[PDB]
């Protein structure tokens, strides 16, 4: 249920937003915390260890593409100079 | 109830109702588990066979094995209640000894050598029974047949020898 | 001094009086200053200065922007 | 008669409180909604470290304690770190970013109810059976044959994720191995 | 100056092994690994150095059918 | 034989209500500050 | 769940329903017999109790009722205190025992 709470606030996050394009990957951040969470409690009670594996790679992924993204943000931001969208 | 590990229990639930009567009652072993312990390897020399058969037949209703095998789950109780009888009535000051040297060493087998070998010998010349370790390898000396442990707190002194039957 | 007292509470309900038969700061040759005129002075260390604080950029600032790299790439 | 069913408090061997689960929950939602409303992105970073905190420290105290002591090393320790150190050191005017709000509360309020009506019906009962008189307690009891030899956790994982399942860990050092290429190639002069 | 590796194979060997020392020998232990997987498996075999059987993790289950064991019935029970 | 009345309430109410979801959109990508009221 | 390995090292709880939801379908569905997957239903409904225990939990939730009315209508007049029960089947308490057990 607080699974289900966490992925609004993550969904959340693009609605409010017009201009922080940095939210826009802490909510994505978010949203893979909601759902390896939800895998989690699910696995506990399904007594089932590939749950937790499932999980793991997903943290290892997510923490992989967060790293990429930050990465294409600092070629971005050496070009632009500024990571605001004029709105 | 589940075989889950609890987290949050704060409280015990017991039931009084007992067995119904079409079911032989059977006396439950009264000893704990360090007197246990001291007496695995005497209980495994005795019903390794009622113990493969119960577990035989659990194995071969699959989903059923609490019920309908039941009266092969009486015998390895009383099989191995014969060998805390037997041993009680023997070996009563060497198995306190040994019992009470792994209460106080973690359960741990490799702490209590020396009470241990004079059960072993006690044991054997009065019930016949042997401890017996499975596989072991043949290129070195029996881990509880050794004169020194490596990991025992104590170092074991050299006036207290192994049981080996047959010397 | 915590600012604050039960003769200082009551202090804050009296609204000051200016005496008329009292000598002023006119009989002195002085000309007191009004106080809006020294706020900037004395607070001027209260005021944020961080850059995460300026107001957005003009167009003509986003446009200079674009002159400068803005991370070093070879450090 | 007389009453066959005793229920009495365990004294030692007690166990956790499960009131502790719900002030984690509430501060996991009230520094998940502090995330997206923070004026400043960095104080946005630092309460995502704490959301990060709470959901570890949950997964820890419900005995999923390798997971949750991973997401401190792996999440607050490195990632969280890293989007610290990029948001510290960029050109920020809070004033650039900062969006009306009040104009997004009605799509707000939509999207809440739709979404939230259409996934909370997809959750397994495992997930929603105690949240929101007659209330269920679930019973547990012991297993001697299953209680042989345990395993904890990492090690329960360790037995099958390099055997049975090998081509998941490959396919994720591709992964890394591609994001470590990657982000060297478009951030590092040649 | 520095030594080339594919003209001068042995050259560089040394070079390296003087020059980025840490770097050489990291390769070194590194390639230790394969190698005592090779040679000391088949060594321990020659001088009789045998392998322990697994320790049983599980209940050992007996093969074959159940041996109809006769003893400590109910009738036997007080 | 079906209720023309009650039918149509439920045709304007479907159908408005995706019609009131364009309207926070365009309400939430607003670019001057005009409130939730809007 | 379907994975086999549990928590613990061990195998997971519901596998045994999941092998035989398995071997209902690969050994009564077929190519000539396309309704004899109808027969895994019953075992389906099981796999999917064994996960998520919503007949389990409804059917305590009504015995839970009838059992918690019924002991409104009796009167105890003597119930076992905590005290007394945590010395039941102890090796100097019988008398707290028989107290428990109303013997
Ligand atoms: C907020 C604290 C959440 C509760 C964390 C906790 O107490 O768990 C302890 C845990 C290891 O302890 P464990 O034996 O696994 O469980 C005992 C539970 N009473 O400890 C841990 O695994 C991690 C401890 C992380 C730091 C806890 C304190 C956080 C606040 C510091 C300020
Ligand atoms: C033959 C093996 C020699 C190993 C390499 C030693 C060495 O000197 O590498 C040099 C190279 C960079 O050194 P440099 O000479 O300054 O490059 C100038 C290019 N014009 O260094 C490199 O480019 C690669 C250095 C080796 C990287 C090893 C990484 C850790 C390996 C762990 C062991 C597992 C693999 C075995």
């Amino acid at each position: 249920n607080i699974t289900l709470i966490l992925f609004l606030i993550g969904i959340l996050g693009f609605v409010l937003n017009r201009k922080n394009i940095i939210l826009m990957l802490i909510s994505i951040e978010i949203m893979l915390l909601s759902i390896t969470f939800l895998i989690l409690l699910s696995s506990l009670n399904m007594d089932d260890i590939i749950g937790q594996t499932y999980a793991i790679y997903i943290i290892v992924v997510a923490g992989a593409e967060s790293a990429i993204g930050l990465g294409i943000l600092v070629a971005f931001y050496r070009l632009r100079g500024s990571i605001a969208i004029e709105y | 109830m589940a075989t889950r590990k609890p987290a949050f229990n704060q409280h015990v639930l017991l039931d009084t109702t007992p067995l119904p009567d079409s079911i032989p009652k059977v006396k439950e072993i009264g000893a704990s588990s360090a007197p246990l312990l001291s007496a695995s390897f005497f209980i495994g020399a005795r019903c390794k066979d009622y113990n493969d058969d119960y577990m035989q037949c659990k194995n071969e209703n699959p989903g059923r094995g609490e019920f309908e095998c039941l009266k092969e789950g009486r015998r390895v109780t009383r099989c191995a209640r014969s060998v805390l009888k037997d041993i009680n009535t023997h070996c009563l000051e060497q198995f306190r000894a040994h019992w009470q040297c792994l209460d106080n060493n973690n359960q741990q087998l490799w702490q209590c050598r020396p009470a241990e070998w004079k059960l072993n010998k006690c044991v054997y010349e009065n019930l016949k029974l042997e401890k017996v370790i499975p596989d072991q390898p043949k290129n070195s000396t029996p881990v509880h047949l050794r004169q020194r442990q490596i990991f025992a707190h104590h170092a074991i002194p050299p006036w207290e020898r192994p049981f080996i039957p047959g010397q | 001094d915590t600012g604050l007292s039960r003769d200082q509470v009551e202090r804050e309900f009296h609204d000051q009086v200016i005496d008329p038969t009292a000598k002023t700061f006119k009989d002195l040759g002085m000309e007191p200053t009004d106080i809006s005129k020294w706020t900037y002075h004395y607070l001027l260390p209260y005021r944020p200065s961080t850059y995460y604080d300026l107001p957005p950029s003009t167009e003509k600032e986003m446009r200079e922007e674009r002159k400068y790299l803005h991370v070093l790439d070879d450090q | 008669s007389q009453i066959s069913l005793l229920l009495l408090k365990e004294i030692y061997t007690n166990g956790s409180t499960h009131i502790m689960l719900d002030i984690l929950s509430v501060l996991a939602v009230i520094s998940g909604i502090c995330v997206i409303i923070s004026k400043n992105p960095i104080v946005s970073v630092l309460h995502l470290i704490g959301l990060f905190a709470y959901v570890s420290f949950y997964l820890i105290l419900i005995g999923l304690n390798f997971v949750g002591l991973s997401y401190l090393i792996v999440y607050i320790g490195a990632v969280s770190i890293l989007f610290l150190f990029i948001l510290m050191l960029i050109n920020i005017r809070t004033s650039e970013l900062q969006s009306n709000t009040s104009n997004s509360i009605p799509l707000t309020i939509l999207v809440g109810i739709i979404i939230s009506s259409f996934l909370f019906k997809m959750l397994p009962y495992g997930v929603i059976i105690s949240n929101q008189k007659n209330d269920l307690f679930f019973i547990t009891s012991k297993i001697w044959d299953g209680a042989l030899a345990e395993n904890n956790h990492i090690s329960s994982i360790g037995n099958i994720m390099y055997t049975n399942y090998n081509v998941w860990l490959i396919l994720a050092s591709f992964i890394l191995l591609l994001a470590m290429v990657g982000a060297i190639v478009i951030t590092i002069k040649p | 100056t520095t030594p080339r590796f594919w003209s001068t194979p042995l050259k560089y060997c040394r070079w390296a092994a003087r020059e980025r020392p840490a770097l050489f020998f990291s390769v070194v232990i590194g390639a230790l690994g394969p190698v005592t997987l090779a040679t000391v498996p088949p060594l321990r075999r020659l001088i009789g150095d045998v392998d322990a059987a697994p320790i049983p993790l599980t209940y050992p289950i007996p093969p074959g059918p159940r041996k109809q064991l006769k003893g400590y019935d109910d009738d036997t029970e007080d | 034989p079906k209720d023309a009345v009650h039918l149509g309430l439920k045709g304007a109410a479907v159908v408005g209500g995706i019609g009131l979801l364009f309207a926070a959109v365009r309400t939430s990508l607003a670019r001057k500050n005009v409130g939730p009221w809007a | 769940m379907a994975s086999g390995y549990g928590l613990n090292g061990g195998p997971s709880r519901c596998f045994p329903f999941w092998q035989e939801l398995l071997a209902c379908y690969v050994t009564n569905s077929s190519e000539d017999n396309p309704d004899g997957k109808n027969k895994c239903i019953p075992v389906m409904e099981d796999y999917y109790e064994c996960l998520h225990h919503r007949k389990e939990a409804a059917r305590v939730r009504a015995l839970q009722a009838a059992y918690r009315e019924a002991e409104a209508k009796k009167l105890q007049e003597n119930p076992p205190t905590a005290g007394q029960i945590r010395n039941l089947g102890l090796l100097n308490k019988e008398e707290d025992t028989k107290k428990v057990h109303c013997a």
